[PDB]
Parts: C-alpha cells; structure tokens; sequence
C-alpha cells in the first residue's frame, strides 16, 4: 500500500514490542472465575431475588 | 265479544279491553306443541354445541382474531344468549308463560327481563353482523389496514349496543310484552299488528339492506383485484377460494334471515285471517255472537328453527383444524 | 515495500510465538469443578411499546430506572422501567439514527447516525422544553456507537474507522484513535474510564486509553464483522460478538483469547453482548429472533430468552444487575428478569 | 398524608405526562404511516439526481403525487462500504436503482450490487423499481458502431428482442435488442432467487422524461398492493 | 488470524496458460463463498469471478467467460483459479476477497481498497 500507512503499522508493531508484560494464562483464568465465586453473592440474576427486594416483581 | 274464561284482574285481545288470548291450543289442537317442542330440542343441540366450538377457539387464543374478522365473536355471544333462553324456555315449559291465559304486560318477572335479554341480544347479533360488513367494507376498499380500523371502534360499540339498548326499552312504554306458547319464551309483537311490524321488520330489513349493499360494495372491490391480478401474471388460486369462501358465509348467514323476514311478512298478511276464522269457528261452543285459513305448524316450526339456527355460520369461519 | 511487509510477517511470527509460548493450558479444562449456573427463566416483567419504527440503541445509566431508545422514526423515547412511562420524547431532524448514550448523571442524552452528526441534548431546561444543546461534527461516516465520560467530554465511533473524543463546550475533537482497517460497530469503557475498547469490520478489538492517541494491543481471533463489544466488572476481560456465530471472551494483561462461546446449532451472527453484574452471566442477542445466555466458565448456553417478532438489536444490563432490556426491530422493548 | 398526597400528586403529573405523549405518539402514526420511503441507489455517473426535477451528508427531497408523500433519501455522504448501513434501509417501501446503460465498464458492477441487494438477509422483503437511464447516449453509442456489447457480453449474439416486448414508436431494432438485452439481464438475476415477496420493477427513462414521478406512484401502487396481499393469504 | 496467501503469476507471454493459488488461514474455508477480484493499471477496483461453498454456483464476468477456470478443496483450504489463452489486457494485480458472511450468496467487495478480508494479491505483467 502507501508507504505512510504500512509505515506507521511497523512503528506501531514496533512500539507494542517495546513493553508487553504479560500475565499467565493459568493464574489469570484462577483470577476470573475467583472474581466469578467472590461476587456471585450478589448477583440478582444468577441467584432469582424474592419479590420484595427485585423492584420488577 | 269477549269470553268469559279469558279474563284478567287489560290486554290486546278482540279489540277491547280485559280480554286475552287462550293458552295453549288457540290455534293448534293435540299433542302437535309438544311435537313442534321435542323438534325443537333437536334443533338446540344444533346451535348449542356448534359456534361453542368457536367459543372454544376464543378459549384458545385472543390476539388471532383482528378487528376486520373480529365481530363475529360478539356476533356469537349474541346469538348463544338467544339460545340459552330458548334452552331454559325449553326447561320452564308453559308453566313460566302460563302462570289460564297467556303472560302478557309489565306484571309478573317471567316475561319482563326475559324480553330484556331475548330482544336486546337478537337485535345485538343483527347489529355485530352488520358491524361485521362494516368492518369488511373498510378492510376492502379503501385498504384500511388492521390498526386504523380498531380506533374507531368505541363508536362502533356506541352503535352496535345503544342501538338495540333504545328498542329494548321503548317497547316497554306501551307494554307490549307477550309470552310465547308454542316454546315458552317471551317477546314482542306476537299478538300486535305494530307491535311487531313496526320494531322488527324495519330494523332486521334496513340491517339485510345496508349489509347486502356494503357487502356487494367489498366484494366488487375486492374483484377490481381479482380481475387485476391475473391479467399479467400469477395462478389466480388463491383469492378466488378467500372470495367464494366470503360468499358461502354471506348466503349461509342471509338465507335464514331472509327466511324469518318472509315468514314475518306471512304473518302479518294472515293475521287477521287467523283471527277471523278463530272467532267464527270457536263462537257456538262458547255462545259469543258470531258475526277462512288456518295456521300451518310446518313453517311456523321452520320459522323458530331459522331464527334459532342463524348462529350457524360463526363456526364455519374458524379454518383448518389445529 | 516488499521488504516492509516482510518484516511485518517477521514481527508478526514472533508475536505467534511469543503467544504460543505464553499459553499452556486452556480456561476450559481449568474450570471443572465449579458447579453450573442452573436453568434459568426471565420472564418478560415489562413490555414498553410506542415506538414507531424500529429501534437500534438503548442504555440504562447509573440510577436501574431511566431508559433511554433510539428509533428510525426519528425519536429518542427516555423511559421508566418501573412504570413504563414515557418522561420524554425527543423527535430528531434526522430520521435515520443507529446510537444513543445516556450520562452517568441524568443531564444529557446523545445520538447520531447516518446523518455523520452527534446530537446532545439537555434533559433539563428553566424553560420546559427539550432542545438540540449541542451539535458535533467531523465525522464523514455513520456514527456507530456513542458513550458518556462524563457531562463534559463524549467518545464516539464512526464509520470511517476512527474513534473521536469531543469535549461539548468546545465542540471540536480533542483526541483521535485511527488505526483499524474496517468500520467500528461498537464501544464499551471500562469501571475506571481509563481504558476502552472498539471492535471493528474487520475481526479486530483495539484497546485505546483516552489520554493519548495510541492502541495499546489488538484482539483478533474472530472471522468477521464484530457487532457489540462489552468489558467484565472487573474491567480485565471483554466478550466481543461477531456475525460467524462465536462470542469471544478476551484477556487484556494475558493479551490473548480465553474463551469461544458457540453451538453448531446457531446460524445467525451475534448482534448485541452484555455482562451480568457478577459476569458470569453473558447475555448475547442474536438475529434469529432471540437472545442466549451463557456462562463465562464452561460456556453453557444456560438458557434462551425469545419474545420478538424481529432481529434483536440492543441489549443492555443495569449497573447494579437488576434487570436486562432487549430492544428489537419491532419496536418492542422488553425489561427481563 | 400530605407527603402522600403530594406523592399521588406527582404521580399522577407523571401519568399525565406519559399520556400526552403517547397521544403524540399516536398522532405522528398516521403521518408516518402514509408517506412512501424510497432510497437512490447507483454510481456517480449513473445520474441519480434527474429522476424528479419540476418539484425539487444526506440528500433528502419530498415529493407528493396524488396525496401520497414520497420522502427520497440520496445518502452518499459515507465511504464505499455498503454492507453495514444499508441494513437501515429495511422499512423503506422501494428502492430505486438507477443504471447508466449507455456505460458497459460499469454495467456489470451494476448487476454485481443488484445481485447483492437482492439476495441480502435484510433485503430480501424489499422491492427494487429498477430504471434504465440515459437511454439517448445508449441510442447513439450503439448506432454508432465504435462500441460493441460483445465485448463485454458474449451472450449477446444468442439473443434476439423478446416477443413480450413493445417498443417505442419508431426506432431501428437494434436499439430495442439492447435495451432488452440489459433489461432482461437485470430480470434473470431479480427472479432467481426472490419467491414473490418482491420483485423487480423495470422502466426506460431518459434525461429529459418529465413523468418519472408518476412511474414510482403506480410502482409504488403495485407494491403497496402486493404487501398488503402477504400478511393476508391472499396472493 | 485471518489471512490470504497468494501465489503465481508474473512475466507471462500472451496466449499462455496460468494459475494462481490462494490458500486460506484463519476461518473456515469450507463455509465462505469467495471472489477473484483484480485490479488492472490506470483503473479502479473490478469483480472477475465467484465460486460459491460447494462450487455448486459460479459465474465469471463476461471479459473471461470461458476461458477462465475456479476451483476450490476444502479440505486444503486452498481455491485455484486457471486462465487459458490470455489476451494483453488482463495484466493487473489479483486479489481473492472473502465473502464477509457466513451463510450467504452476496456480499460487497469491490470496494477502494478499504476492504479487509483479501490477500495481498500476485502480479500477473503481461
């Protein structure tokens, strides 16, 4: 293409390589779903709410 | 003049005061009543099961009958409180229209609100049918969708019930409420010669008129698309059965009421006739000076099974069974 | 500038590699012993008919009670969920809008569309009526999606592959985000305001901070067109929904894809996506007339939600999890729970 | 009480409110509901704008025919990509496709985007009044020899002028076979696929036709007609 | 990653036989209906020819009817296109565009060079 465009895609590729730091995949999944299980408790969906506290009774 | 067991503690009966007419064998001897009453029964399990189906479909859903199709539910229930009435009419035997002479005027609670019901509810269905070719009328020519119809449909209410709710109650000014011996309900104009003409012919033949015209109106409306179509293109396969199918319910409901309106018409051209042979031959036997057709019990019985069958067609346009 | 495009492929590898190297095992078989979510019914609470086109767009804001719906007629009808109340009725003088945004303080409301223009109007005024406060300009494509910072500055996604912040009193832009190849379809911002995302035409999720003009990485991993785009609660993950019938959850600090959500039964392509308040609950609305739901820890479809007589077109979750809004082509709002 | 009255008070107001509205709402419904929404489709040189004249981002004109309203958008303020806004375009009654016939580079690509329109998901319900413009410089170009449709369309020397057709008065039959050539090329790609529910609507027009408005009318009529024959099982 | 290699073409003498290969990473080869579109010197952006999912369907635009030639292997997710007895005009760069759909016929692919889902494409100098 234009020389411009594919220029500022190798400086821009060039500029994500400068600084990645990533996380693991593993630990970061253990990190989701312990979100998930830590506030799930009150969650007015996955857990049904009786019809004093839903305001869509 | 007047008999003597025909008198009261005043009715419209040899045209003069306090007198009424007999009960039950005036102008039927035998046990022909009660024959024309057990035909009768064969023709209310006719109508008392039929568009209760339709009911049964108005059981299942609402949303699928549309206000261009959607009368001929108030059309039913119309003409299902008829036929409840001619069902405890059937229950209440002569005993609820002979107390012995016949139940007319404003006395007893027999007669009064059985009229109330139905004749309101007779001249309802009337009116629902010819709201019904309105309804038909505006979704033909001029292409009133489904939605813009519904908006005038409150005045439609204030014509399909008010109308009939100032002659159920006008008629009760002059007391002109007679009970029936051949079923045993009650109703007006059975004993009149304007009682009857005047509030039922009239309204029933301008209802015929106006309903044949606005249908004709639809239907050659909906021809100009027929004849449309098939001239460039397409089979032309599916309007024509929708057209034919809109014609066999037009003939199947009109035929009947054409039927009651002759039948009325008959008795009004031989009533007197029926009355002047009733006082010439019923006159040595009960020593009244006596100053010639008798009533047919073939279409009298004809008569009461059109008037009580014309909720017919309200089940033959509920489709294809699901 | 062929050398260009080979070096391109050399970072492109390396990239690859890196990725592959980072990974090992999969969300999937990590997550066995959690016990599934549960059949679950929402039945349809509330029906808000009165629309008279179709709709494209709706938001909920901070306060579950105020909704706000964009329609082709031309109007921006502001609800109230709890008692189905039209508040106001804002006609438009362009009859084509595809967005709407609602403040977090209900101040202003927004929209824009195919008229390339986004409109902010004041929902309050000493004179009683509803007037265009401001209009926005300097977009040449359709504008996709709109959100609220705050009651000052408005990032708006475009048709012509850009993401504009504007500042409303200004009334020009004040930061652009170029950089994608296809139109932008979606746009969410995250808990903390710092980061957003924008999900284009061309299987590419760009993550953007709203300071400065650069993306910080891009998602790819889909096959198509991406149409709705949603950060978790946690503001580290992002499910983006595509036409190729996949919902796929990302990673930000993992920068790799974590989970595909999708059935060989469904044939249609994904058109709105939103989260629970806990996010496990992934509520996607789809175009075969119906919206799934899913769970984000074993991809479930836990549950389908149908009611509309047209293709689901917006979808949108209040911010303390009470209630989910479906907005279709039949002009029918729906308010489930 | 008194805070409870004020509270019904309010309610009340809001309900008020919400009633006015929805009685606006219901005004705006037949309004709405009677205009006719049409869409211009083409290329740049396919001349999209001489189609209404005596009554003349996005390019919007209103025209009324015999109480019917036309509202005419012309949006061409976007970038080339179509596949994404043109699922806007769904409500709309028709879509006028104007085609430069006298130009054969870009005929094809003309077929290509009315192939598109017409088996897209969100298309598929809508009818396309498909026009022919410039018929005079495809008069002159043919009869001038320099160009020939061969070149572009091998089919063209298997081809002679239907029967169905009726040409204009007066002309040599070598224009008539290649306006019928073209439209019977747009015909067997808009009834291919389409099962009824809607179809294509063809027209020859020039720059200087005075009368288009009322080929959209009667158009419009026809698909008016066919639409109200689909939700009824009459057809 | 959605990617389109393409190889073949070049320095080719009119009259000659020619094929070139465009092999497909990414999606699901075996699901997208895919064009061949060129680009020719001093033009714009022209459609030149189809082929459905299953090849049931294909059609070319009349400049190469005939004499040009799809197919496509699901299995390698690979499709070819081959042209025989070529005239000097058809030197140009080609591409192959995917049908951004799943399960469609039509699609919007000629578009200035704003379009994502095509290769980068092979020179044929002629």
């Amino acid at each position: 293409t234009a020389s411009i465009a594919q220029a500022r895609k190798l400086v821009e590729q060039l500029k994500m390589e400068a600084n990645i730091d990533r996380i693991k995949v593993s630990k970061a999944a253990a990190d989701l779903m312990a979100y998930c299980e830590a506030h799930a408790k009150e969650d007015p969906l996955l857990t049904p709410v009786p019809a004093s506290e839903n305001p869509f009774r | 003049w007047c008999p003597r067991e025909l008198k009261i503690d005043g009715y419209s009966f040899l045209h003069v005061r306090d007198c009424s007419p007999p009960c039950p064998n005036m102008y039927f001897r035998r046990e022909e009543l009660s024959f024309a009453r057990y035909f009768i029964g064969l023709i209310s399990i006719i109508c008392l099961s039929a568009t209760l189906f339709t009911f049964l479909t108005f059981l299942i859903d609402v949303t699928r009958f549309r206000y261009p199709e959607r009368p001929i539910i108030f059309y039913a229930v119309c003409y299902m409180m008829v036929s409840l009435i001619f069902f405890i009419g059937f229950l209440l035997e002569d005993r609820v229209a002979c107390n012995s002479t016949v139940t007319q005027g404003s006395h007893n609670k027999a007669c009064t609100m059985l009229f109330m019901i139905l004749y309101f509810f007779t001249m309802a269905g009337s009116v629902w049918w010819v709201i019904l070719t309105i309804t038909w009328f505006l979704a033909a020519v001029p292409k009133w969708g489904s939605e813009a119809i519904e908006k005038k449909a409150l005045l439609f209410h204030a014509s399909a019930w008010g109308i009939p709710g100032t002659l159920t109650i006008i008629l009760l000014a002059m007391n002109k409420i007679e009970g029936d011996n051949i079923s045993g309900v009650c109703f007006v104009g059975l004993y009149d010669v304007d009682a009857l003409r005047y509030f039922v012919l009239a309204p029933l033949c301008l209802y015929v008129v106006v309903g044949v015209s606005l249908l004709l109106a639809g239907i050659i409306s909906l021809n100009r698309v027929r004849i449309e179509i098939p001239l460039e293109k397409e089979n032309q396969d599916k309007l024509v059965k929708f057209m034919i199918r809109i014609g066999v319910f037009s003939i199947l409901y009109l035929v009947p009421l054409l039927v009651v309106i002759g039948c009325y018409f008959y008795e009004q051209a031989y009533r007197g006739i029926w009355e002047t042979t009733w006082i010439q031959e019923r006159c040595r036997e009960y020593h009244i000076p006596c100053p010639m057709s008798r009533p047919d019990l073939i279409l009298f019985l004809m008569k009461y099974l059109m008037a009580l069958i014309v909720g017919i067609p309200s089940v033959f346009w509920v489709g294809s069974k699901k | 500038l062929d050398q260009l495009r080979q070096e391109a492929e050399q970072l492109k590898n390396q990239i690859r590699d890196a990725r592959k190297a980072c990974a090992d095992a999969t969300l999937s078989q990590i997550t066995n012993n959690i016990d599934p979510v549960g059949r679950i019914q929402m039945r349809t609470r509330r029906t808000l008919r009165g629309h008279l086109a179709k709709i494209y767009a709706m938001h909920w804001g901070t306060d579950s009670r105020l909704l706000v719906s964009a329609s082709q007629d031309g109007k921006l009808i502001i609800w109230d969920s709890y008692t189905t109340n039209k508040v106001h009725a804002i006609p438009l003088r362009s009859s084509w809008v595809m967005t709407c945004a609602y403040a977090p303080s209900g101040n202003y409301v927004a929209c824009g569309g195919l008229d390339n223009i986004c409109s902010i109007y004041n929902l309050k005024t000493r004179e009683g009526n509803v007037r265009v406060s401001r209009e926005l300009a300097g977009h040449t494509g359709y504008l996709s999606c709109c959100r609220f910072l705050d009651d000052n500055q408005i990032v708006t996604s475009s048709g012509d592959t850009t993401c504009a912040l504007w500042d409303i009193e200004t009334g020009q832009q004040t930061t652009t985000f170029t950089g994608h190849t296809g139109d932008v379809m979606s746009l969410s911002l995250a808990p903390d305001t710092r980061l957003f995302v924008s999900g284009a035409c061309d299987a590419s999720a760009k993550l953007w901070d709203v300071r400065e003009g650069m993306c910080r990485q891009t998602f790819t991993g889909h096959e198509s067109d991406i149409n709705a785009i949603c950060f978790f609660p946690n503001g580290n993950a992002f499910a983006t929904g595509s036409d190729d019938a996949t919902c796929r959850l990302f990673d930000l600090r993992a920068d790799q894809e974590l989970m595909t959500y999708s059935h060989d039964n469904i044939i249609c392509g994904i058109t709105s996506v939103s989260f629970s308040k806990s996010g496990r609950l992934l509520l996607a609305g789809y175009d075969d007339f119906n919206c799934n739901v899913w769970d984000a820890l074993k991809a479930d479809r836990a549950g389908v939600l149908a009611g509309h007589d047209n293709r689901v077109s917006c979808l949108g979750v209040t911010d303390d999890g009470m209630a989910v809004a479906t907005g279709s082509w039949d002009s029918f709002l729906k308010i489930w729970n | 009480n008194s805070k409870t009255e004020d509270k019904r008070a309010q309610k009340r107001a809001e309900k008020k409110r919400s009633k006015l509205i929805d009685k606006q709402l219901q005004d705006e419904k037949m309004g709405y509901m009677c205009t006719h929404r049409l869409l211009l489709l083409g290329a740049d040189n396919s001349g999209k704008s001489t189609i209404v004249k005596q009554m003349r981002g996005i390019f919007e004109t209103k025209f009324q025919v015999d109480k019917v309203n036309f509202h005419m958008f012309d949006v061409g303020g976007q970038r080339d990509e179509r596949r994404k806004w043109i699922q806007c375009f769904n409500d709309v009654t028709a879509i006028i496709f104007v085609v430069d016939s006298s130009d054969y580079n870009r005929l094809q690509e003309a077929l290509n985007l009315f192939k598109s329109i017409w088996n897209n998901r969100w298309l598929r319900t809508i009818s396309v009044i498909l026009f022919l413009n410039k018929q005079d410089l495809l008069a002159e170009k043919v009869l001038a020899g320099k160009s020939k449709i061969e070149d572009y369309f091998p089919e063209f020397a298997r081809y002679t002028t239907p029967e169905d057709a009726t040409p204009e008065p007066g002309e040599d039959p070598r224009v008539t076979r290649a306006k019928y050539f073209i439209r019977d090329e747009f015909l067997r790609i808009s009834t291919a696929s389409g099962d009824g529910r809607h179809y294509c609507y063809p027209h020859f027009t020039c720059a200087v036709d005075t009368e288009n408005a009322r080929r959209i009318f009667n158009d419009c009529r026809d698909i008016i007609q066919r639409m109200h024959l689909r939700q009824y099982e009459l057809l | 990653q959605v990617q389109l290699q393409e190889s073949g073409g070049g320095l080719v003498q009119p009259g000659g036989s020619l094929r070139l290969s465009c092999a497909a990473s990414g999606f699901t080869f075996s699901n997208y209906k895919m064009n061949w579109v060129r680009q020719a010197p001093g033009k714009g952006l022209e459609w030149v020819s189809d082929i459905s999912q299953s090849g049931a369907s294909i059609s070319y635009t009349g400049s190469v009817k005939g004499r040009f030639t799809i197919s496509r292997d699901n299995a390698k997710n690979t499709l070819y296109l081959q042209m025989n007895s070529l005239k000097p005009e058809d030197t140009a760069v080609y591409y192959c565009a995917r049908c951004p759909a799943p399960f469609t016929r039509d699609c919007f692919d000629v578009t200035s060079t704003t379009y994502a889902y095509r290769g980068q494409g092979t020179q044929v100098t002629v």
